[PDB]
């Protein structure tokens, strides 16, 4: 569960990402695909080379979804419900893979926004990503 | 564990550019902020209340250099990570009782700190190699419980 | 995140516990202490022999804490608020132990209420227990 | 894995009363129900939509007997679980890519099934022993990934 300090720290850190979202969501996916090869298997219809249009396009979608979760943070289950249908029932994604993308997403954030990645903001973001992961992996229909 | 030689060139190069005085206490320091239950294994470290207290804490930077000394050791004998840590695992597992998930976590905050410090330099393939390292350190540090 | 099906399956199953609350909560803890001894370290001030009045007393509270949580299931963070300060801040309990007690709690229920423990109610109870385990382990002040 | 003779005597008497035709199907069946992402490794198994359909599915029950077969195999050679499963770990890990966590889970749903099956008979000390067993099969099923 997110604290009043957690919620705002995320909003102010994802706000600094801003226009760079699609680029970060793209780097996170590629970091995940290279670093954890077993994750590639969820994307067999994908063009998985560096500079793919698919992963650059998917990254915008992933980053935008997370931007939606920053927008509706006090009610993420209500917000991400078409996405849970997708990842939980349709895709049956293992939550271990969510820990992986969440880790690569923190690495990306750490690589790009050094002044934003305070231990406190790192804490809140990990927590935030753990929460979207729960929702997206849980069937609550 | 074996690293493909392009990756092995990069991992050693990156560790050469590392501040063997701060990054260690930042990795161990971020472990106690992000995952505050780890604070339990450290009652003899004093003030760990706020994230500022944890990071600025001298014992954290001190112990952190030793933890960084552990990775450094294993980065060299990347042929048998298991033996070099066969001693470390006895201390942490069958004695200090540290759950193995925390070993996966420390090695990932380290990856976050390397990233924090190197920015663009810590590239996707550099992460990809460093993951195999820190995972191998973990799989070896949990050898005396597994 | 619990489903409308989860919410009621837990209400219908933990309801058939009833007066048996403390006895189960005590068996659960015992099953945990014996199966996983590293969890005893969290209870040094405790009388841990079989039949202990503290364990059987703690069991009533653990079991009532869960009944309290089945009452305000749609808003568990607010309910268990006092309990999170205890297990997250004060005790600094590793979330793995929660996985262990949650497992032993299911085993106890599996052993006692076989007519209630359908694949469906099991699934719902694992999720429920995972949810209180997140609340108790996270700092949300 | 070494279990004290009072326990060893009890984990064999309990396995003796085991319906070597249903328990296996309840373990794997409940696994696919309680942890939905396990269904992804069983696409060639048909209808898995409802918990009743997962339970009533003949392939679930059929596979479950072989999985239970492995546990009996591991219960007999409890001195060297790593050897008897040295081949199982290759199939599941280096080829099939089953995440190590799913091994502890099935081992624990199985524990929940023996409890469902025996009731009061499945006492705390009989569980404690079976845990060491199912923990051992897991740590042995993940041997060729560690
Ligand atoms: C930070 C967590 C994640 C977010 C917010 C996220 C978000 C999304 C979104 C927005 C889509 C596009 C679907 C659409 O609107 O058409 C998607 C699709 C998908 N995601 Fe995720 N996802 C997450 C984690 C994962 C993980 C970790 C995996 C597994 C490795 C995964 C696998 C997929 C797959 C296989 C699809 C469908 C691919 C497609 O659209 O062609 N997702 N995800
Ligand atoms: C990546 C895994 C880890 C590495 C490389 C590591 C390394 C070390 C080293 C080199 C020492 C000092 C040597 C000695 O005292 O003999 C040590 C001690 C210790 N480690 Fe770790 N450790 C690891 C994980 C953990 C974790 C996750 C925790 C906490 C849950 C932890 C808590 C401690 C504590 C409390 C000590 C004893 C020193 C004291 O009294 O403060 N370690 N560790
Ligand atoms: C299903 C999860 C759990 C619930 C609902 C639960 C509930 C409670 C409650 C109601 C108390 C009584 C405290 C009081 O009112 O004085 C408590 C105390 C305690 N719990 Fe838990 N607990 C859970 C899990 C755990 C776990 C897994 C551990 C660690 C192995 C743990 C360790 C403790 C300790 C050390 C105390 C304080 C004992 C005391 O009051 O003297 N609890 N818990
Ligand atoms: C707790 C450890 C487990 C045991 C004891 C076990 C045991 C077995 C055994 C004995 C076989 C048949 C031998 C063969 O045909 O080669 C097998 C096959 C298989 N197992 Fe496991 N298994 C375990 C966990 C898992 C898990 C967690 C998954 C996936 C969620 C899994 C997926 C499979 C699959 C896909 C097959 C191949 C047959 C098929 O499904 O088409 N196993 N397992």
């Amino acid at each position: 569960v997110l604290s009043p300090a957690d919620k705002t720290n995320v909003k102010a850190a994802w706000g600094k990402v801003g226009a760079h979202a699609g680029e970060y969501g793209a780097e996170a996916l590629e970091r995940m695909f290279l670093s954890f090869p077993t994750t590639k298997t969820y994307f067999p219809h994908f063009d998985l080379s560096h500079g793919s249009a698919q992963v650059k396009g998917h990254g915008k979608k992933v980053a935008d979804a997370l931007t939606n979760a920053v927008a509706h943070v006090d009610d993420m289950p209500n917000a991400l419900s078409a996405l849970s249908d997708l990842h939980a029932h349709k895709l049956r994604v293992d939550p271990v893979n969510f820990k992986l993308l969440s880790h690569c997403l923190l690495v990306t954030l750490a690589a790009h926004l050094p002044a934003e990645f305070t231990p406190a903001v790192h804490a809140s973001l990990d927590k935030f990503l753990a929460s979207v992961s729960t929702v997206l992996t849980s069937k609550y229909r | 564990v074996h690293l493909t030689p392009k990756e092995k060139s990069a991992v050693t190069a990156l560790w050469g550019k590392v501040n063997v005085d701060e990054v260690g206490g930042e990795a161990l320091g971020r472990l106690l902020v992000v995952y505050p239950w780890t604070q339990r294994f450290f009652e003899s470290f004093g003030d760990l209340s706020t994230p500022d207290a944890v990071m600025g804490n001298p014992k954290v930077k001190a112990h952190g250099k030793k933890v960084l000394g552990a990775f450094s050791d294993g980065l060299a004998h990347l042929d048998n990570l298991k033996g070099t840590f066969a001693t470390l695992s006895e201390l942490h597992c069958d004695k200090l009782h540290v759950d193995p998930e925390n070993f996966r976590l420390l090695g990932n905050v380290l990856v976050c700190v390397l990233a924090h410090h190197f920015g663009k330099e810590f590239t996707p393939p550099v992460q990809a190699a460093y993951q195999k390292v820190v995972a191998g350190v973990a799989n070896a540090l949990a050898h005396k419980y597994h």
